[PDB]
């Protein structure tokens, strides 16, 4: 937009997921630096009144904060001038049969802002778990068009959050696991008609690419390759979902993203190379077509899943010619910088040293070297495999400083275990599985299961690591940089922290109520300024406690490794907002009372 | 003495109540060689009564199991059945074939999982058009570790409700159901010779006998020795419930 | 006990409810005074994991501190030096058909201690609302003996605090609303066995009556009023449960309790005057004889319930001599004030000038003088009549300053109205009913609905009011008063609030995630003064929040009376602990990390 | 035209399919009129009918309402009825009257709320045996603003199971339930002259017939009239349902 740049750089806004179009999460704020930290105290908090995982982030807007929920889809306005009183509200009517098509846990991830025209309100764009994309007003609370994108029939879940690039506004789906063949869709904002739908399997009429895909690197490939890489008619539910973050370049005109992984989860069911699944894209956004996409892994057998963030930057390579790069984190334990342009590739490193499913990336070809001792279908017990499915990274959100030029990202410690097996039956049926389990791996410690975490500030271009630091639990979650010397993130255990920038030493650590899955954001109302976070157990590692699971096994082993969880948090929900001293609205406390 | 019989619960081939035909065929059996039978409960389903029922030495025998079976030594036979194909009636729709075209432009077909039935789904050319709705007729649950499997009941009311044209189960797992349903329906053995396209042999009708540990000999001679005498109650009883029945080649 | 009134001289322990004796809920800490309260922000918080009303207040023993929850009735045991790590929790599995034979919500008032002899260590006592009576280990969490005492088929359930007094626990009963019988039982703590049992209404073999009862005071009744004043046998579905609170005296060995109201609701089926019910009865420890009683209301037909707290204290009266009271606030507008040995009335005042039901309560006599036009029975609409049901107290928890001689209480501010009606049928049947209505008093605004609460300062031998004022909504929770000139009360808002002792002035003011039904505690673990608070809506006010109800006439009229509760606050439920500059065990970050 | 009668939803007796005895009863008077019959329904139970649709012209006639009332006009009464008692055939447990001293004995009974039952229950000394379960055949929910009843499918299945020994309930409530029970249950008509303990006349067979509002006087004359025409019609409606008339006399 034209106009919601210029609302991104001032400091009394929150816009978008990412706080501005290059998904970096960096403030330029002073108020609170290294001097200041040990007088971060909370000034006000509320209760949303659910019991589940929260996730994303609030939205501050003209003096006014958005809050969104879990599975019933509850949104909240409020003013920053008198936070007790609610402005308005907004409870959904649903079906309660959208719980047994959720893989994993009820969860949301956002909301979307459009400031509007003359004409037209400015409108807040949400989406519901049944399958349906609502557009409120801003200042009253009512609806202007409500339509659906996804079945619940079929199995169709929506829980990603909308993304609103010029006049248009782009949905996702998910469910891949139960075979949900993924699209992308963008509609109008004003009314609520379709503009444009993409696939990422199939013919290339569904497709929609350009005619000039690919042309730079003709070895990624070309045509023909949606149907051709499967055998039969399989592509009609290979999956390929895409549930994460975007990214958008207004000089190029382009969304980048990312595609999940395909279906179903034994590799020898569908033989081929499965082609545009695992894949980043760049995008076209007025018509949707396709610029270039790149495959990270051929084939999966691991099931991951590639949708991750992707930040935007620019730097000058080794050679000394400046260039604009994205960088994207993966869960199979390699992260990649490409080329904004053309989607050339410049380096992909290493996460950990001990990472023995990839023995290196060949750049000149882009394939990757494969250990046969530590992959599956090996047809017998594996042990060792790191990283597990969880993988090194997911659907957090990461940071970047710009003046240093570093990367602040959470990594989890996990390795894995397969073991398959068939078992007969009576007339000609036989059943095929395979148990999985996941420990800790060779930094922490197994025997009492804990050390399943670590903190790393990260350079791209040499690729090595300025610091990496220890924690108990894994950093599911994102992390936040401000301008003075300082990042801030949150863990499971229930815990905010703050850290040094330069040296990583360990500055600040206050006590929630409850464990953190999201991330922290800031901003400014009257010359003072707000930290705020989210607060809420639940996702994948909390399975166990909302369902209350005591089989090792449950949850593909989730509910064995995260064992000791249980005697260091319970569930909960809300939202807290710290600054310094304390300080805040009701310093004055005749504010706010009757008569 | 005592026989013990290693039993799951598992409808409606064994019931909690003893009401099932294999619980009923235990006890003729039981009464006829002349010891009482105990009946010991095993969480998990039928899948697993042979891994963690006989090799921890729980229980002795199965009531029924697949023939030729080399994990553990069985009897000889006493009963054969195959698959069959179930039509709801005064449709003029008559299925004796999977070669038949028809089949194509049915909406939708009940198959359970890991079954042949499934394969000649995906050798005719419909696994994707049914997908989704087999994984709604369960909730949509089905984990790596776990086994599902639809229920009979599922089956028959969705075939009887009109909601899928054709059906296709095991002989004695649906008898009582169709027996006891409302709407008439058809029930049509399946050819036994099968042709796939790849040209893998696999039949449609299998022998069903009762097996015991394999040092165990002597057992074996008791066990049938009984069901040499008797022949004609378990006879009467399988004609009682009504299930098809071929005979032994 | 012999130890417990020693452990309470010690100002860092909470051992029971009432933090002693007497029931005063009063500190001697004067580290936080009217000097330094603006510097008051909050230390650390917890959730506990259900979404409920939340009454009561945690215990705080040896250093380790106890917290229970509302149903399915949790227990929680934590460190003060590492208050995030959960040293043991028991979680108790009963019938989900408890929850339909509750009159107003899934709540319950504390627990208990007991410290223990040479052989027995300290144990936990504990109550569960499917009518059960449990024991744990103070150190390790297990369990010792376990004993039923209600029957939910009946419709008994049981939602009062344990009290232990020597080597005995005292139960009560609750479910009057459907016909249950009332009794108080005592057992013994070592083995579970038990002692005695009394009953309300019935012979006096059941009552207990001593050879002395009411022996000074001839006119409030000696014998044979249990059956007597009933006609026939209504007394065996009566009534008169206890769910407030006891007092104890150790000089003259006496408890000192109160007893609920007579069933049915409508009065034309229980003609009489219900003796022993609405009482005030203090009695025996070892032997449980009543050595006197008094009645309050004699044929109640406004719903009322004596149930609330009594206070003890030492003053002396008009005449110069010095005397041993206790206060005692009830639902129909009076405070009174007896003579603990022998049972003589001192004084009876009223807690507003708005009260028109009763005109006056006379001395020497003892009855009321009552006021026709504003009762029921007429047959036809009486407008205007309060105190209504829900009364101007109800199960808070005040408190009384020893120095000042003051009592410091909350009010609440509702009036009634009141339409019989009678519908006939087919064949000979009829249904007779009522409807109810409630709406504020003269002092609010009717149309906003606003303005239903007070908090008061009060003198009784005297009789004025030194200040009061007034609230958006009813004070529903207790008080708890220090030695510096402050007053801590929670409110319905979502509010932790300040006052001062002797201008009634406000001093501080918080934001708490919900609001509070409980009182607030305060003590010290290492010369630092901490106070700690349960949040968590419920009980009748929150109805319309809990079961979300909308139609105005539901819950007697409870739901059209707080129709605007819900724009001010959510659900919730947990503690969060304060004190000065926000100063706690994680001040150094290095305690609690991993490795 | 159309008729237009009020309806709710009082099973047996009214369903919103239309199976209910006064729609049948409604559906047989209008084909004997000449004209349509229209239904308007009212969520709320029947003891409002009266007071919320008929008197603000939202219907025409209601189906079932008492003759001699002082609320409506009343047409000629064509049925009468009185309560019953039910009890097990195997039991052997004959109650003729209220003046039976085994009454005293029979650990549990089962009456109604606001029926002359409970007026016969107080008189004889037995209400606080019997509150607790009364109050927990309903869930433990009786509010003094609405009106709460038990089923009297509920009331039957007591009795029957064996929970309550002795049941007393009106005739064409239970009637349907009566007949098509597997339990062999009987029941008997209550002697109409009863005295309580003061004496006061409490009947126990009352007539019914159809109520129209006041000003209608034109209507009501109409309906008396073609009402005529139908007797074998209501007789037959009346035996295959199984209701126990009582010839007036
Ligand atoms: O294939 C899919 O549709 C899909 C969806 C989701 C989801 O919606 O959260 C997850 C995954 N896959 C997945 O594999 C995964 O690791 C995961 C973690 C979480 C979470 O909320 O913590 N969701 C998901
Ligand atoms: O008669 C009873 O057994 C009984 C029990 C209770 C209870 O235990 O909550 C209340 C009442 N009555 C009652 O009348 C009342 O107003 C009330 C309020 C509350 C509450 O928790 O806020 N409980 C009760």
């Amino acid at each position: 937009n034209d106009k919601l740049v210029e609302l991104s750089k001032s400091d009394d806004n929150w816009v978008m997921p990412g706080k501005n179009y290059d998904s970096n999460n960096f403030s330029d704020l002073k108020q609170i630096n290294k001097g200041n930290v040990k007088q971060l105290r909370p000034a006000w908090t509320f209760s949303t009144g659910l019991l589940n995982g929260h996730e994303g982030a609030p939205l501050v807007v003209d003096g006014k904060m958005y809050i969104h929920t879990s599975f019933p889809n509850n949104t909240f306005a409020l003013g920053l001038d008198d936070p007790g009183t609610i402005l308005w509200q907004d409870k959904p009517k649903q079906n309660p049969a959208a719980r047994a098509v959720a893989c994993c846990d009820l969860v949301n991830r956002g909301l979307a802002y459009w400031p509007g025209d003359g004409k037209t309100p400015a409108l807040i764009l949400k989406t519901q778990l049944d399958g349906n994309v609502a557009a409120l007003n801003a200042e009253t609370g009512e609806t202007v068009w409500k339509v659906e994108n996804s079945d619940i029939k079929v199995g169709s879940t929506l829980t990603i959050a909308p993304y609103v690039v010029k006049d248009k506004v782009i949905i996702g789906s998910s469910g891949a696991e139960l075979g949900v063949r993924g699209y992308l869709t963008a509609y109008d904002v004003k009314t609520g008609e379709q503009v444009w739908r993409a696939y990422a399997t199939g013919p290339d009429k569904d497709l929609l690419l350009a005619s000039d895909f690919n042309i730079k690197n003709p070895h990624y490939g070309q045509k023909g390759l949606g149907t051709g890489t499967w055998e039969g008619d399989a592509w009609k539910i290979g999956g390929g979902t895409n549930w994460g973050w975007y990214a958008y370049d207004p000089g190029t005109n382009l969304i980048y993203f990312g595609t999940g992984n395909p279906a179903p989860w034994n590799e020898t069911m569908r033989p081929g190379d499965n082609k545009w699944t695992m894949t980043i894209f760049g995008r076209d956004a007025d018509t949707g077509e396709a610029k270039f996409g790149y495959q990270k892994t051929p084939h999966d057998e691991w099931d991951y899943a590639g949708v991750n963030v992707m930040m935007l930057s620019e730097q000058k390579d080794k050679d000394g010619k400046a260039r604009k790069l994205l960088t994207h984190p993966d869960r199979n334990g390699i992260v990649y910088t490409l080329d904004r342009t053309d989607g050339a590739l410049v380096s992909a490193n290493k996460l950990d040293d001990t990472v023995n499913v990839f023995k290196s990336v060949d750049l000149k070809t882009g394939q990757p070297v494969r250990d046969p001792e530590y992959g599956t279908r090996m047809d017998h017990l594996a042990k060792d495999i790191c990283p597990s499915a969880m993988g090194y990274h997911n659907q957090g959100h990461d940071s970047y400083d710009p003046k240093r030029e570093l990367f602040f990202m959470g990594i989890n410690h996990i390795c894995m275990d397969w073991e398959p097996f068939m078992l007969p039956y009576r007339a000609g049926q036989f059943f095929v599985g395979a148990t999985l389990n996941m420990y800790p791996g060779p930094k922490g410690d197994r025997q009492n299961y804990e050390g399943l975490g670590q903190i790393k500030a990260y350079n791209a271009i040499t690729g090595d690591y300025k610091w990496e630091k220890m924690e108990r639990f894994a950093v599911w979650g994102g992390t936040m940089a401000t301008a003075g010397d300082l990042v801030f993130y949150g863990t499971l255990d229930g815990y905010l922290k703050a850290r040094d920038s330069d040296t990583g030493d360990l500055l600040w650590k206050f006590k929630i109520p409850s464990g953190a899955i999201g991330y922290p954001m800031t901003y400014t109302h009257k010359g003072t300024q707000y930290v705020a976070i989210y607060y809420g157990v639940g996702g994948w590692p909390g399975v166990g406690l909302v369902f209350d699971l005591a089989d090792p096994t449950a949850g593909l082993g989730a509910v064995g490794a995260f064992k000791k969880l249980a005697n260091y948090t319970q569930m909960g929900g809300g939202v807290v907002v710290f600054s310094l001293d304390g300080k805040g609205p009701y310093d004055d406390p005749n504010v706010g009372e009757w008569k | 003495g005592t026989l013990r019989v290693c039993a799951a619960e598992q409808p409606p081939l064994s019931m909690k109540d003893g009401s099932g035909l294999e619980n009923r065929i235990a006890t003729t059996v039981a009464e006829a060689m002349g010891r009482k039978a105990q009946f010991v409960w095993l969480g998990k389903p039928a899948i697993y009564l042979v891994r963690d029922g006989l090799e921890k030495k729980t229980c002795d025998v199965v009531i029924g199991l697949d023939a030729d079976d080399p994990r553990v030594l069985t009897s000889k036979p006493y009963y054969r059945s195959g698959y069959v194909f179930l039509t709801r009636a005064d449709k003029d729709l008559d299925i004796k074939s999977w070669s038949d075209p028809r089949l194509k432009e049915v909406s939708h077909m009940v198959v359970g999982f890991g079954t042949p039935g499934e394969a000649m789904l995906k050798d005719i050319g419909r696994y994707e058009e049914d997908m989704a709705y087999l994984y709604s007729l369960v909730n949509f649950r089905a984990p790596r570790n776990q086994y599902t499997q639809i229920d009979p009941a599922r089956m028959v009311s969705e075939v009887a409700t009109g909601k899928a044209e054709v059906g296709v189960a095991f002989g004695p797992d649906v008898a009582r159901y169709v027996r006891d349903s409302s709407t008439k329906l058809r029930m049509t053995p399946v050819p036994d010779d099968t042709q796939a396209s790849d040209g893998r042999k696999m039949p449609q009708s299998f022998d069903q006998a009762m097996g015991v540990r394999k040092d165990d000999t002597a057992l074996k001679a008791e066990i049938d020795a009984a069901l040499e005498k008797a022949k004609p109650k378990i006879e009467a009883i399988l004609k009682e419930e009504g299930v098809p029945v071929l005979p032994v080649s």
